[PDB]
């Protein structure tokens, strides 16, 4: 608490403040400068790819979604992003891209900006089959995390096995000829491959149970994938659990 | 009101014997009657003290977890609890954060409330020490007929006995005595036996012969009186009462930390209000709104640094320990470094309290003597022949002889069994002649007539050591005057001449000298008598005068004294030099007090009081200006007149003052009149009559191996070796102390900063969480606490003893420059060197700078396992939250990081490293490398993840921060350059601590 000096005060931080604001970004701006447009410093944490699903988790879903057949509002919820996340697989949106068929990797060369943006192989919704949507037993959709330069697999395709020994229900797979297919890696990056498309694999389960908690997981099975669920319950695999109140 | 027990007391001293008892209702021979005693005793009480009421213990912790910052933490504790049930409710959440983090909470203030427990300790049993003083009871005459009765049981009235090696029980009126002498020093603080006998010899009661006073002891004869007062009614009872009345009082270091807590705790209470609203405004529900809360108050309160400030003055006090200073209260370890004035005792405290011989008076010249205990003077004289011949008698006319065993310890030390005056003249010799014994083999003492109270002088009658005469010589020494009156000639050299008018008033001028010394003086004579006169067989008749008593030859005088302990002129000079007045307040007669004063240099040279104008000048003292008199002598008898306002007068007006013949009370008021003033006071004593003056003054000190019982209970701090320099030291170490807390405080606080920002960027971005709330707690409670220790090691900058007293108004622990710079300056470049970390860690792992901002609704949801990153790639819940953990642990290394900076810039406020150099602190640079380990520590062992959520950095991650580091280093190095060149104002003011 002063008098004819705070103009001392002000004046001092307005250029010291100043003087460390230019100083901070002065460091991040030379961190930046150092990283690759295209590919990032640390892979590690990423590295065992995740499975993501399209339902909307209550809490543990890609299927932890519990609704009454009966009930129209009950399902909604779960069908806007079911609907979201296939909007994205539109045909409109393929053009310009290239036909595939299920086979091996491609290479597009290396991570370079001399190249056009690399050719991502098109995915037709078309291909998951049968799948508002289920009204009852639901169709969730799976994905794997993409992750640049990397070449998960072995053979033809890796696979996603769902299982629940336990209770019955019966599982059914929607997958573009397999299901992952190989042709679709390694992913270029955004900055490489704008509106390219990752495969989906769709998962029906029509089981004749009602009015019980199923806890379903499902597996994807690779050399390069490994799991944790000591920790993240996603790395490679979903944690549902289906209810079919009616 | 204890005003009333300041006051000095009124008695019935003057009344007759027979009047006593009419008030009394009493009788002088037959004593009171049993049922009237009784009576009495309900009437009036028994003759007991009866102690005040205290405080527990319990209490006493309990207060502590009052202190601001506790609240704080209180309010965060319950907070997390309350943030805790509403989770319970609504959803079950597994989690166990908030739980937890209210468990921790709730211990840091229990355990900080130890810290605070164990400074604010209070050890005090007075009351208790008194109570070993108490005998058992009392022999009163009831009835005609005296018996032995619970000294309680006294009454006002009765008639009671007492003899010597009794303890007076009560106020007595005394009636009759016979040979009677009683130790006063209970009030006088003075041990020499004072006679009691039933005539009223003076106006003040304290000093007249007819009154004996309980808490003192008969050390001779018997006497009988009437008790006039019993219990709380004596005169000492009232002392006691006075004594157990004065509040303990707060150590001005505690006034200084609540000063800063109010600070702190405002400006946490500040941000944490203003964000709360700033969150609702955002549309942050109250669910989150009160985690945010929650890490807010975690951020702002500094958790370590009550317990630091404890740590240092604990640490300080150790080193006083090996100084042989304890020190009962560990706040007193500062009050010394903030004492303004000085109230000293003389006898004990600035003396040895040990007499001894002065000067003599021989060959019409007066001689010097060595006073000091180690001898440390030079000699007077060892050639005159007249020497030898006043030794002789010295020794020869002396009955005092050394305890055995003595051999081992030095002459002037050792016990002797005879009065004072021959002990000194014992001594005297002793050292200059050697052995005495041998003196007193060689002159066998044949007859000879002790010191008489009519005779008022000794004679000795002994054979001569010489072989060739060995006849008769007589010695004899006595009052000066007497002597004189006895002595026809004067040992002149070795020759004798006639004693003329000349040498008669040479006697006299060397008497009224050594006498206004305020020395006892002696005078000493011998006579060789005829041979043919007295023959070797010659019977000597004590009882009648067998030989001649006058027409001796006088050899010369000798007077007395006693002296200030070594250290003592040096310590006083020192204090002044400190700024620190000095005073002294004694018990003691006023030439002794002046002398002294002017020997340790209470009085400087130069410095006149009103009456030494008026002598100079020969003037009236009327007629001089009492302005013209820097010092000044004040008599007891006339502080007793004085009104308070008078009192402070005299001490505003005298930079050198002395209050002699003080009592006990008197010493109080003068403590209570410099406090008025507003002083910090700190009273150095060694006696009973020093306990109320200890009580009072904020600080008082007590000589351990000279003091007193109860003048120990009363003080703050002891000096067991009776060390004044001590005292120096003490003051020297207040003042470190609060220089090197302000260096702990300004590292513990600025680390503040980057706690803070993070929380606030959290809110206004909407990125993740830089750092978490446990990891605040590493650094308050693990990491910063060696370093912020190790600040106490600190050197003087400068000649701390060169400045004056720091104002307690003005100068406080923490000011606003202390903050602008902690929290304006450092901490904020500390806070940026945190995020530059934490975005070089997300930035690598794939999430850029530009992508965060409004991420974290995404980044916190636990449903989604696909967020994207700026490459494109998708991660899980976990996966990302590993990173954020990195994040936290990285802004945690680098806030160790840029403290290494702070540590070593908190090492100075004036001074350049390279000046003091940063590397003397064996203890700091101990906490570098500590403090380094832990956080290593913390990030690489297994497990940590788990609980604290610390993650292992990569190399690379622990360099971020340096540049950031050093450009503190350089900063602050800069900024001191400046104030040092320019001592004019602006770096100064503003920053200097």
């Amino acid at each position: 608490r002063t008098l004819s000096r705070w103009v001392w005060i002000s004046l001092y931080y307005v250029a010291f403040y100043v003087v460390m604001s230019g100083i901070f970004a002065l460091c991040i701006y030379v961190l930046m400068r150092t990283i690759d447009p295209y590919t990032p410093d640390y892979q590690d944490q990423l590295k065992s790819p995740g499975v993501t699903l399209r339902p909307d988790v209550y809490g543990e879903k890609g299927l932890d979604i519990s609704y009454n057949v009966s009930d129209s509002t009950t399902w909604a919820g779960l069908a806007h992003t079911l609907h979201r996340f296939l909007a994205g697989y539109s045909p409109a949106a393929q053009e310009g891209s290239i036909n595939c068929t299920s086979e091996k990797y491609f290479f597009q060369e290396s991570f370079l900006a001399p190249n056009h943006t690399k050719f991502s192989c098109k995915f037709t919704a078309d291909m998951l089959q049968n799948c508002g949507f289920a009204e009852g037993k639901p169709c969730f959709i799976i994905k794997m995390n993409r992750i640049v330069k990397f070449l998960p697999g072995n053979s033809t395709a890796p696979r996603v096995d769902c299982a629940f020994d336990g209770p019955p229900l019966q599982v059914e797979y929607f997958p573009a000829n397999g299901t992952y297919s190989l042709h679709y890696f390694p992913y270029y990056g955004k900055k490489a491959q704008p509106h390219y498309s990752n495969p989906l694999v769709a998962a029906k389960l029509l089981n004749v149970p009602r009015n019980r908690d199923v806890v379903i997981v499902c597996k994807i099975l690779a050399e390069h994938v490994s799991f944790d669920n000591p920790h993240d319950p996603y790395e490679g695999k979903v944690e549902f659990k289906l209810k079919i109140q009616k | 009101l204890e005003n009333m027990k300041k006051e000095m007391e009124i008695n019935d001293h003057q009344l007759s014997v027979a009047e006593l008892e009419q008030k009394y209702q009493t009788s002088a021979t037959k004593g009171l009657s049993a049922s009237l005693a009784a009576e009495l005793l309900l009437r009036d009480g028994p003759n007991a003290l009866r102690p005040p009421r205290g405080t527990p213990e319990y209490v006493k912790f309990a207060r502590q977890l009052a202190g601001g910052l506790q609240c704080l933490m209180w309010v965060a504790a319950a907070i997390c609890l309350i943030a805790f049930a509403i989770q319970a409710s609504e959803g079950d959440l597994t989690t166990d954060d908030n739980l937890y983090l209210a468990l921790a909470l709730i211990a840091v203030v229990v355990v900080t409330g130890c810290f605070g427990y164990y400074q604010e300790f209070k050890s005090t049993n007075i009351i208790a020490s008194f109570k070993n003083l108490v005998p058992q009871q009392a022999t009163v005459i009831r009835d005609g007929d005296k018996f032995q009765i619970n000294a309680d049981q006294l009454v006002v009235g009765d008639l009671v006995e007492m003899k010597g090696g009794d303890r007076v029980p009560a106020d007595i009126r005394i009636l009759q005595a016979q040979g009677r002498k009683v130790d006063n020093s209970s009030l006088t603080g003075e041990s020499e036996p004072q006679t009691r006998s039933p005539e009223c010899t003076h106006e003040s009661p304290l000093e007249t012969r007819n009154i004996a006073f309980f808490s003192t002891m008969c050390l001779e004869g018997t006497a009988q009186g009437l008790v006039v007062n019993t219990g709380d009614r004596t005169i000492i009872g009232r002392i006691a009462s006075l004594a157990s009345g004065v509040e303990n009082e707060k150590t001005p270091i505690a006034i200084e930390i609540e000063h800063f807590v109010d600070i702190i705790a405002g400006l946490a209470i500040l941000f944490g209000a203003t964000f709360f609203i700033v969150a609702m405004c955002i549309g942050y529900t109250f669910l989150r709104a009160m985690v945010f809360f929650m890490a807010i108050v975690v951020a702002y309160v500094p958790e370590g640094l009550l317990a630091t400030v404890t740590v240092c003055l604990s640490l300080t006090a150790k080193r006083l320990a090996s100084k042989n200073c304890v020190v009962k209260n560990l706040e007193a370890v500062e009050t010394l470094g903030s004492t303004s004035v000085i109230c000293s005792d003389k006898t004990g405290t600035l003396t040895q309290n040990r007499m001894t011989v002065s000067h003599l008076w021989f060959d019409n010249h007066i001689h010097s003597a060595d006073t000091t205990e180690d001898q440390s003077g030079q000699t007077f004289d060892q050639s005159s022949e007249t020497w030898r011949a006043l030794c002789r008698v010295l020794t020869l006319c002396n009955r005092a002889a050394f305890k055995s065993g003595q051999d081992a310890v030095p002459v002037p030390k050792r016990i002797v069994i005879g009065d004072a005056s021959e002990t000194a003249l014992l001594k005297f010799s002793e050292l200059t002649l050697g052995n005495a014994m041998g003196y007193r083999e060689r002159f066998p003492k044949v007859c000879e007539i002790p010191f008489n109270s009519t005779n008022k002088f000794q004679l000795s009658i002994h054979t001569l050591e010489d072989p060739r005469d060995p006849r008769h010589v007589l010695v004899m020494k006595g009052a000066p005057e007497r002597v004189l009156e006895r002595c026809s000639s004067i040992l002149i050299k070795g020759q004798e001449l006639p004693l003329d008018e000349q040498w008669r008033e040479a006697f006299q001028t060397a008497y009224l000298s050594l006498g206004g010394l305020g020395e006892r003086v002696l005078g000493f004579c011998q006579l060789y008598l005829s041979e043919k006169d007295y023959p070797p067989g010659y019977a000597f008749d004590v009882e009648a005068m067998n030989f001649p008593t006058s027409g001796l030859s006088f050899a010369g005088l000798v007077s007395m004294i006693d002296p200030p302990r070594a250290t003592v002129p040096d310590a006083v000079l020192k204090c002044r030099t400190a700024g620190i007045r000095v005073i002294m307040v004694t018990g003691d007669h006023p030439i002794t007090a002046k002398a002294i004063a002017a020997s340790v240099g209470i009085i400087s040279e130069g410095s006149e009081t009103v009456e030494d104008i008026a002598a100079r000048l020969r003037v009236p003292v009327d007629q001089v200006n009492r302005k013209d008199a820097r010092a000044c002598v004040i008599n007891g008898m006339q502080l007793k007149d004085m009104d308070p306002s008078e009192l402070v007068e005299a001490l505003r007006t005298h930079p050198e003052m002395v209050f002699a013949r003080t009592s006990p009370q008197q010493k109080l008021v003068i403590v209570e009149s410099c406090q008025r003033l507003g002083a910090i006071v700190a009273v150095t004593g060694d006696g009973v009559n020093d306990s109320p003056a200890l009580k009072k003054a904020d600080i008082g000190v007590a000589m351990g191996i000279a003091g007193s019982d109860a003048a120990k209970n009363a003080a703050d701090m002891i000096l067991l070796d009776d060390n004044f320099a001590s005292i120096v030291t003490g003051v020297e170490q207040g003042r470190l102390i609060f220089d090197n807390l302000k260096k702990s405080i300004a590292y513990t606080l600025t680390k503040n900063i980057p706690e803070l920002t993070p929380y606030l960027i959290y809110i206004t971005v909407s990125v993740p969480l830089p750092l978490g709330c446990i990891t605040i707690l590493f650094i308050e409670l693990c990491t910063d606490i060696f370093p912020s220790v190790s600040l106490a090691y600190e050197k003087a900058e400068s000649d701390i003893m060169h400045l004056r007293p720091r104002n307690p108004k003005r100068d406080r622990l923490v000011n606003e420059p202390l903050a602008a710079y902690s929290y304006f300056q450092i901490g904020a470049i500390q806070s940026f060197a945190g995020f530059t970390d934490y975005f070089t860690a997300m930035a690598q792992e794939g999430w850029f700078p530009l992508l965060c901002v409004g991420l974290r609704p995404q980044w916190e949801n636990h449903h989604l396992q696909d967020l994207q990153d700026s490459y494109g790639q998708e991660w899980t819940f976990g996966q990302r939250l590993y990173q954020q953990y990195t994040c936290y642990t990285v802004f945690f290394i680098s806030i160790e990081m840029c403290q290494i900076a702070d540590v070593l810039i908190r090492k100075t406020r004036r001074l350049s490293a390279f000046q003091q150099g940063f590397f003397r602190n064996r203890i700091l640079v101990i906490a570098i490398v500590f403090q380094v380990c832990i956080g290593c520590f913390l990030c690489y062992c297994p497990g940590m993840p788990n609980i604290f959520n610390f993650m292992p950095i990569r190399f690379q991650w622990w360099l971020v921060p340096m540049p950031f580091g050093l450009l503190i280093f350089v900063y602050d190095e800069i900024r001191k350059l400046g104030v040092r060149c320019c001592p004019g104002s602006w770096w100064d003011q503003e920053l200097y601590y």
